[PDB]
Protein backbone atom coordinates (compact mmCIF):
# COMPACT_ATOMS: atom_id res chain seq x y z
CA UNK A 1 0.00 0.00 0.00
CA UNK A 2 1.76 3.37 -1.05
CA UNK A 3 0.88 6.51 0.58
CA UNK A 4 -1.82 8.96 -1.15
CA UNK A 5 -1.33 12.45 -1.86
CA UNK A 6 -3.51 13.30 1.03
CA UNK A 7 -1.68 11.23 3.54
CA UNK A 8 1.66 12.68 1.87
CA UNK A 9 0.40 16.63 2.09
CA UNK A 10 0.02 16.07 5.85
CA UNK A 11 3.34 15.25 6.16
CA UNK A 12 4.64 18.08 4.50
CA UNK A 13 2.01 20.24 6.81
CA UNK A 14 4.45 19.79 10.10
CA UNK A 15 6.89 21.15 8.04
CA UNK A 16 5.72 23.67 5.93
CA UNK A 17 3.04 26.68 6.19
CA UNK A 18 1.47 28.99 3.89
CA UNK A 19 1.70 26.68 0.48
CA UNK A 20 -1.14 25.05 -0.67
CA UNK A 21 -0.52 25.04 -4.61
CA UNK A 22 3.01 23.84 -4.48
CA UNK A 23 1.59 21.00 -1.61
CA UNK A 24 -0.72 20.01 -4.50
CA UNK A 25 1.90 19.64 -7.38
CA UNK A 26 4.63 17.25 -5.52
CA UNK A 27 2.16 15.15 -4.22
CA UNK A 28 0.11 14.13 -7.53
CA UNK A 29 3.86 14.65 -9.58
CA UNK A 30 5.86 12.19 -7.00
CA UNK A 31 2.41 9.70 -6.68
CA UNK A 32 2.14 9.78 -10.44
CA UNK A 33 5.77 8.69 -10.29
CA UNK A 34 5.02 5.55 -8.55
CA UNK A 35 3.07 4.47 -10.94
CA UNK A 36 5.53 4.95 -13.83
CA UNK A 37 7.44 2.80 -11.83
CA UNK A 38 5.23 0.23 -11.08
CA UNK A 39 4.54 0.01 -14.61
CA UNK A 40 7.85 -0.39 -16.72
CA UNK A 41 5.82 -0.12 -20.25
CA UNK A 42 4.95 -3.59 -19.04
CA UNK A 43 1.16 -3.47 -18.86
CA UNK A 44 -1.15 -2.37 -21.19
CA UNK A 45 0.33 1.27 -21.53
CA UNK A 46 3.32 1.45 -23.40
CA UNK A 47 6.24 4.04 -23.44
CA UNK A 48 4.94 6.07 -20.27
CA UNK A 49 5.96 9.59 -20.64
CA UNK A 50 7.71 11.84 -17.49
CA UNK A 51 6.71 15.35 -16.40
CA UNK A 52 9.49 17.18 -14.55
CA UNK A 53 8.29 20.03 -11.75
CA UNK A 54 9.98 23.50 -12.16
CA UNK A 55 9.21 25.27 -8.94
CA UNK A 56 9.42 29.06 -8.91
CA UNK A 57 9.24 31.36 -6.01
CA UNK A 58 11.39 34.39 -3.73
CA UNK A 59 14.12 33.24 -2.04
CA UNK A 60 13.86 31.76 1.91
CA UNK A 61 9.82 30.87 0.95
CA UNK A 62 11.08 26.66 1.81
CA UNK A 63 12.28 25.41 -1.78
CA UNK A 64 15.22 23.54 -0.36
CA UNK A 65 12.94 22.54 2.44
CA UNK A 66 10.61 20.67 0.48
CA UNK A 67 13.21 18.66 -1.36
CA UNK A 68 14.74 17.62 1.77
CA UNK A 69 11.56 16.63 3.69
CA UNK A 70 9.87 15.15 1.20
CA UNK A 71 13.14 12.52 0.62
CA UNK A 72 12.12 11.99 4.67
CA UNK A 73 8.92 9.63 3.75
CA UNK A 74 9.71 9.11 0.05
CA UNK A 75 12.21 6.24 1.07
CA UNK A 76 13.72 6.12 -2.36
CA UNK A 77 17.26 7.40 -2.97
CA UNK A 78 17.41 11.21 -3.02
CA UNK A 79 20.33 13.82 -3.53
CA UNK A 80 20.59 17.18 -3.95
CA UNK A 81 23.12 19.15 -5.93
CA UNK A 82 24.04 22.90 -7.15
CA UNK A 83 23.56 24.21 -10.36
CA UNK A 84 26.32 27.19 -9.50
CA UNK A 85 28.97 24.13 -10.07
CA UNK A 86 28.45 23.49 -13.65
CA UNK A 87 29.86 24.38 -16.78
CA UNK A 88 30.15 23.44 -20.17
CA UNK A 89 32.48 20.60 -21.31
CA UNK A 90 35.67 21.13 -21.88
CA UNK A 91 36.37 23.35 -19.07
CA UNK A 92 37.69 22.35 -15.50
CA UNK A 93 34.34 23.51 -14.38
CA UNK A 94 31.86 21.34 -15.91
CA UNK A 95 31.20 18.12 -13.95
CA UNK A 96 28.06 16.94 -15.31
CA UNK A 97 28.34 13.64 -14.43
CA UNK A 98 28.89 14.52 -10.72
CA UNK A 99 25.26 14.26 -10.34
CA UNK A 100 24.51 11.45 -11.64
CA UNK A 101 27.56 10.08 -9.51
CA UNK A 102 26.06 11.71 -6.36
CA UNK A 103 23.11 10.24 -6.73
CA UNK A 104 24.78 6.82 -6.45
CA UNK A 105 26.29 7.35 -3.01
CA UNK A 106 23.10 7.69 -1.42
CA UNK A 107 22.11 4.10 -3.40
CA UNK A 108 25.07 2.39 -2.21
CA UNK A 109 25.94 2.17 -5.56
CA UNK A 110 22.47 0.47 -7.06
CA UNK A 111 22.24 1.42 -10.69
CA UNK A 112 18.60 -0.86 -10.75
CA UNK A 113 18.16 1.35 -7.51
CA UNK A 114 19.41 4.89 -8.69
CA UNK A 115 17.45 4.92 -11.90
CA UNK A 116 14.38 4.64 -9.56
CA UNK A 117 15.49 7.89 -7.44
CA UNK A 118 14.33 11.33 -7.49
CA UNK A 119 16.78 14.67 -7.90
CA UNK A 120 16.27 18.23 -7.14
CA UNK A 121 18.48 21.01 -8.36
CA UNK A 122 18.43 24.63 -6.98
CA UNK A 123 19.46 27.88 -8.15
CA UNK A 124 18.67 27.39 -11.90
CA UNK A 125 18.24 31.03 -12.68
CA UNK A 126 21.89 31.52 -12.53
CA UNK A 127 22.35 29.99 -16.34
CA UNK A 128 19.99 32.14 -18.05
CA UNK A 129 21.60 34.42 -20.78
CA UNK A 130 21.98 37.68 -20.52
CA UNK A 131 21.49 38.62 -24.35
CA UNK A 132 24.84 39.90 -24.64
CA UNK A 133 26.16 36.31 -30.21
CA UNK A 134 29.44 37.78 -29.80
CA UNK A 135 30.49 35.99 -27.72
CA UNK A 136 30.80 31.95 -26.24
CA UNK A 137 29.65 31.62 -22.62
CA UNK A 138 31.03 28.85 -20.92
CA UNK A 139 28.07 29.11 -18.03
CA UNK A 140 24.47 29.89 -18.65
CA UNK A 141 23.14 29.45 -21.81
CA UNK A 142 25.59 26.58 -23.03
CA UNK A 143 25.17 25.16 -20.17
CA UNK A 144 21.11 24.64 -20.62
CA UNK A 145 21.77 22.89 -23.57
CA UNK A 146 23.88 20.64 -22.18
CA UNK A 147 21.02 19.20 -19.69
CA UNK A 148 18.35 18.56 -22.22
CA UNK A 149 19.28 15.08 -23.26
CA UNK A 150 19.81 14.40 -19.89
CA UNK A 151 16.52 15.42 -19.23
CA UNK A 152 14.56 13.34 -22.03
CA UNK A 153 16.93 10.38 -21.23
CA UNK A 154 20.22 8.97 -22.11
CA UNK A 155 22.93 6.58 -20.88
CA UNK A 156 25.49 9.12 -19.30
CA UNK A 157 29.06 7.57 -18.89
CA UNK A 158 29.70 8.30 -14.63
CA UNK A 159 33.36 7.15 -13.04
CA UNK A 160 32.99 4.31 -10.64
CA UNK A 161 32.38 5.91 -7.29
CA UNK A 162 33.85 9.57 -9.12
CA UNK A 163 36.71 7.05 -10.10
CA UNK A 164 40.09 5.93 -9.01
CA UNK A 165 42.49 7.87 -11.23
CA UNK A 166 43.49 7.30 -14.79
CA UNK A 167 44.46 4.02 -15.15
CA UNK A 168 41.01 2.16 -14.84
CA UNK A 169 39.72 3.75 -18.07
CA UNK A 170 36.12 2.47 -17.52
CA UNK A 171 32.83 3.85 -17.20
CA UNK A 172 29.48 3.37 -15.43
CA UNK A 173 26.58 3.50 -18.17
CA UNK A 174 23.10 4.58 -16.39
CA UNK A 175 19.53 5.06 -17.55
CA UNK A 176 18.26 8.58 -17.17
CA UNK A 177 14.84 8.17 -19.08
CA UNK A 178 13.23 7.50 -16.06
CA UNK A 179 14.62 9.70 -13.29
CA UNK A 180 12.93 13.02 -11.93
CA UNK A 181 14.19 16.33 -12.32
CA UNK A 182 13.10 19.00 -9.94
CA UNK B 1 17.12 68.68 -31.74
CA UNK B 2 17.51 65.43 -33.59
CA UNK B 3 15.54 62.46 -32.76
CA UNK B 4 17.09 59.42 -31.75
CA UNK B 5 16.03 55.62 -33.15
CA UNK B 6 17.06 51.80 -32.56
CA UNK B 7 18.35 49.59 -35.31
CA UNK B 8 17.78 46.20 -34.15
CA UNK B 9 20.24 44.12 -35.14
CA UNK B 10 21.56 40.35 -34.65
CA UNK B 11 24.27 41.32 -32.50
CA UNK B 12 22.25 43.92 -30.41
CA UNK B 13 20.39 46.93 -30.15
CA UNK B 14 22.29 50.22 -31.41
CA UNK B 15 21.05 53.98 -31.23
CA UNK B 16 21.36 56.36 -34.15
CA UNK B 17 20.30 59.71 -34.91
CA UNK B 18 17.87 59.52 -37.99
CA UNK B 19 20.42 61.58 -40.01
CA UNK B 20 22.80 58.60 -39.42
CA UNK B 21 20.22 55.53 -40.05
CA UNK B 22 19.13 56.77 -43.63
CA UNK B 23 23.01 56.96 -44.50
CA UNK B 24 23.60 53.15 -43.99
CA UNK B 25 20.96 52.73 -46.36
CA UNK B 26 22.63 55.02 -49.17
CA UNK B 27 21.01 57.74 -48.66
CA UNK B 28 22.08 61.02 -48.01
CA UNK B 29 20.48 64.59 -47.59
CA UNK B 30 21.29 68.36 -49.17
CA UNK B 31 19.53 71.35 -47.33
CA UNK B 32 19.77 74.85 -46.54
CA UNK B 33 22.35 76.33 -48.96
CA UNK B 34 25.12 74.89 -50.61
CA UNK B 35 28.58 76.16 -49.15
CA UNK B 36 32.26 74.77 -48.54
CA UNK B 37 31.24 73.00 -45.04
CA UNK B 38 28.24 71.51 -46.28
CA UNK B 39 29.44 70.58 -49.85
CA UNK B 40 32.76 68.97 -48.07
CA UNK B 41 30.55 66.69 -45.48
CA UNK B 42 28.73 65.21 -48.75
CA UNK B 43 31.33 64.16 -50.19
CA UNK B 44 32.94 62.11 -47.79
CA UNK B 45 29.61 60.58 -47.29
CA UNK B 46 29.44 59.97 -51.28
CA UNK B 47 32.98 58.26 -50.67
CA UNK B 48 32.40 56.26 -47.66
CA UNK B 49 29.41 54.91 -49.26
CA UNK B 50 31.85 53.65 -52.52
CA UNK B 51 33.93 51.53 -50.87
CA UNK B 52 31.27 49.92 -48.85
CA UNK B 53 28.88 48.86 -51.69
CA UNK B 54 30.14 50.36 -55.73
CA UNK B 55 27.64 48.14 -56.84
CA UNK B 56 24.60 49.92 -55.28
CA UNK B 57 22.40 52.87 -55.93
CA UNK B 58 22.81 55.76 -53.96
CA UNK B 59 19.74 58.09 -53.49
CA UNK B 60 20.26 62.24 -53.15
CA UNK B 61 17.28 64.28 -52.00
CA UNK B 62 17.70 67.65 -52.85
CA UNK B 63 16.01 70.57 -51.26
CA UNK B 64 17.99 73.93 -51.33
CA UNK B 65 18.23 77.31 -52.34
CA UNK B 66 21.27 76.80 -54.24
CA UNK B 67 24.41 79.00 -53.03
CA UNK B 68 28.39 79.08 -54.18
CA UNK B 69 28.90 77.48 -57.34
CA UNK B 70 32.48 76.65 -56.16
CA UNK B 71 30.93 74.10 -53.58
CA UNK B 72 28.06 72.80 -55.79
CA UNK B 73 31.00 71.68 -58.39
CA UNK B 74 33.12 69.43 -55.64
CA UNK B 75 29.92 67.17 -55.68
CA UNK B 76 29.11 67.36 -59.67
CA UNK B 77 32.79 65.90 -60.33
CA UNK B 78 32.43 63.53 -57.86
CA UNK B 79 29.51 61.97 -58.75
CA UNK B 80 30.50 61.47 -62.21
CA UNK B 81 33.83 59.96 -60.89
CA UNK B 82 32.31 57.48 -58.53
CA UNK B 83 31.25 54.42 -60.33
CA UNK B 84 27.31 53.93 -58.46
CA UNK B 85 24.52 55.48 -59.84
CA UNK B 86 23.71 58.20 -57.91
CA UNK B 87 20.05 58.91 -58.25
CA UNK B 88 18.53 62.36 -57.43
CA UNK B 89 14.99 63.97 -56.52
CA UNK B 90 13.85 66.80 -56.11
CA UNK B 91 11.54 68.07 -52.43
CA UNK B 92 10.64 71.61 -52.45
CA UNK B 93 12.95 73.60 -54.34
CA UNK B 94 15.82 73.36 -56.64
CA UNK B 95 17.40 76.36 -57.17
CA UNK B 96 20.35 77.10 -59.85
CA UNK B 97 22.60 74.88 -58.12
CA UNK B 98 20.39 72.38 -57.16
CA UNK B 99 19.13 72.52 -60.81
CA UNK B 100 22.25 71.21 -61.83
CA UNK B 101 23.11 68.58 -59.09
CA UNK B 102 19.86 67.37 -60.24
CA UNK B 103 20.14 66.96 -63.76
CA UNK B 104 23.86 65.71 -63.09
CA UNK B 105 22.79 62.25 -61.24
CA UNK B 106 22.31 58.64 -63.29
CA UNK B 107 20.39 58.80 -66.55
CA UNK B 108 16.99 56.98 -65.82
CA UNK B 109 17.23 57.76 -61.77
CA UNK B 110 16.46 61.12 -61.64
CA UNK B 111 12.66 62.04 -60.40
CA UNK B 112 11.04 65.23 -59.09
CA UNK B 113 7.83 65.42 -56.56
CA UNK B 114 4.69 66.51 -58.12
CA UNK B 115 4.81 69.56 -56.66
CA UNK B 116 8.22 70.20 -56.79
CA UNK B 117 9.69 73.58 -58.09
CA UNK B 118 12.70 73.92 -60.24
CA UNK B 119 14.49 77.48 -61.01
CA UNK B 120 17.73 78.07 -63.24
CA UNK B 121 19.59 81.38 -63.68
CA UNK B 122 22.45 82.69 -64.29
CA UNK B 123 25.67 82.96 -61.88
CA UNK B 124 25.92 86.17 -59.91
CA UNK B 125 29.07 88.11 -59.15
CA UNK B 126 30.51 91.22 -58.50
CA UNK B 127 33.65 92.74 -57.84
CA UNK B 128 35.28 96.18 -56.48
CA UNK B 129 38.81 98.15 -57.83
CA UNK B 130 40.56 98.92 -60.35
CA UNK B 131 39.35 98.65 -63.81
CA UNK B 132 41.95 95.83 -64.85
CA UNK B 133 40.76 93.43 -62.27
CA UNK B 134 37.13 93.99 -63.32
CA UNK B 135 38.35 92.55 -66.49
CA UNK B 136 39.55 89.44 -64.86
CA UNK B 137 36.97 88.57 -62.90
CA UNK B 138 34.48 89.41 -65.85
CA UNK B 139 35.94 87.28 -67.93
CA UNK B 140 36.20 84.51 -65.56
CA UNK B 141 32.23 84.40 -64.35
CA UNK B 142 31.74 84.27 -68.31
CA UNK B 143 33.65 81.13 -68.81
CA UNK B 144 31.38 79.64 -65.54
CA UNK B 145 28.37 80.17 -67.54
CA UNK B 146 29.64 79.20 -70.65
CA UNK B 147 30.72 76.42 -68.52
CA UNK B 148 27.72 75.49 -67.13
CA UNK B 149 25.51 75.34 -69.83
CA UNK B 150 27.57 72.98 -71.59
CA UNK B 151 27.03 70.46 -68.86
CA UNK B 152 23.49 71.12 -68.68
CA UNK B 153 23.02 70.22 -72.57
CA UNK B 154 24.66 67.42 -71.97
CA UNK B 155 22.59 65.92 -69.48
CA UNK B 156 19.41 67.65 -70.73
CA UNK B 157 20.27 66.95 -74.08
CA UNK B 158 18.60 70.42 -75.42
CA UNK B 159 21.01 72.27 -77.43
CA UNK B 160 23.34 74.57 -75.78
CA UNK B 161 21.50 77.99 -77.48
CA UNK B 162 18.52 77.12 -75.94
CA UNK B 163 19.84 76.57 -72.58
CA UNK B 164 21.42 80.00 -73.16
CA UNK B 165 18.49 81.76 -74.49
CA UNK B 166 16.24 79.80 -70.97
CA UNK B 167 19.22 81.23 -68.31
CA UNK B 168 19.08 84.95 -69.62
CA UNK B 169 16.62 85.40 -66.81
CA UNK B 170 14.92 83.63 -64.18
CA UNK B 171 12.87 80.76 -65.12
CA UNK B 172 10.65 78.37 -63.37
CA UNK B 173 9.57 74.93 -64.40
CA UNK B 174 6.77 73.01 -62.73
CA UNK B 175 7.11 69.27 -62.53
CA UNK B 176 5.52 68.26 -65.38
CA UNK B 177 7.45 70.80 -67.57
CA UNK B 178 11.05 69.23 -66.35
CA UNK B 179 9.90 65.98 -67.88
CA UNK B 180 9.29 67.23 -71.07
CA UNK B 181 12.86 69.63 -70.68
CA UNK B 182 14.48 66.55 -70.31
CA UNK B 183 16.12 67.50 -66.93
CA UNK B 184 14.28 64.54 -65.02
CA UNK B 185 12.81 61.21 -66.42
CA UNK B 186 9.54 60.69 -64.62
CA UNK B 187 6.99 61.70 -61.32
CA UNK B 188 6.77 59.75 -58.11
CA UNK B 189 3.26 59.86 -57.65
CA UNK B 190 2.37 56.88 -55.73
CA UNK B 191 3.87 54.31 -54.21
CA UNK B 192 3.27 51.13 -56.25
N1 LIG C 1 6.64 27.97 2.65
C1 LIG C 1 7.33 28.08 3.79
N2 LIG C 1 6.71 27.76 4.95
C2 LIG C 1 7.40 27.86 6.09
N3 LIG C 1 8.66 28.24 6.28
C3 LIG C 1 9.25 28.55 5.11
C4 LIG C 1 8.68 28.50 3.85
N4 LIG C 1 9.60 28.89 2.87
C5 LIG C 1 10.67 29.17 3.57
N5 LIG C 1 10.54 28.99 4.92
C6 LIG C 1 11.55 29.20 5.95
O1 LIG C 1 12.71 29.73 5.33
C7 LIG C 1 13.84 28.86 5.56
C8 LIG C 1 14.72 28.84 4.34
O2 LIG C 1 13.93 28.47 3.19
P1 LIG C 1 14.61 27.92 1.88
O3 LIG C 1 14.16 26.50 1.55
O4 LIG C 1 16.07 28.08 2.03
O5 LIG C 1 14.07 28.84 0.71
P2 LIG C 1 14.88 28.86 -0.65
O6 LIG C 1 14.12 29.55 -1.71
O7 LIG C 1 15.19 27.40 -0.98
O8 LIG C 1 16.27 29.57 -0.42
P3 LIG C 1 17.44 29.34 -1.43
O9 LIG C 1 17.73 27.82 -1.54
O10 LIG C 1 18.71 30.08 -0.92
S1 LIG C 1 16.94 30.05 -3.17
C9 LIG C 1 13.23 27.51 5.94
O11 LIG C 1 14.12 26.76 6.76
C10 LIG C 1 11.97 27.93 6.70
O12 LIG C 1 12.24 28.21 8.06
Amino acid sequence: ALPTPHEIRNHLDDYVIGQEQAKKVLAVAVYNHYKRLRNGDTSNGVELGKSNILLIGPTGSGKTLLAETLARLLDVPFTMADATTLTEAGYVGEDVENIIQKLLQKSDYDVQKAQRGIVYIDQIDKISRKSDSITRDVSGEGVQQALLKLIEGTVAAVPPQGGRKHPQQEFLQVDTSKILFI
Amino acid sequence: LVPMVIEQTSRGERSFDIYSRLLKERVIFLTGQVEDHMANLIVAQMLFLEAENPEKDIYLYINSPGGVITAGMSIYDTMQFIKPDVSTICMGQAASMGAFLLTAGAKGKRFCLPNSRVMIHQPLGGYQGQATDIEIHAREILKVKGRMNELMALHTGQSLEQIERDTERDRFLSAPEAVEYGLVDSILTHRN
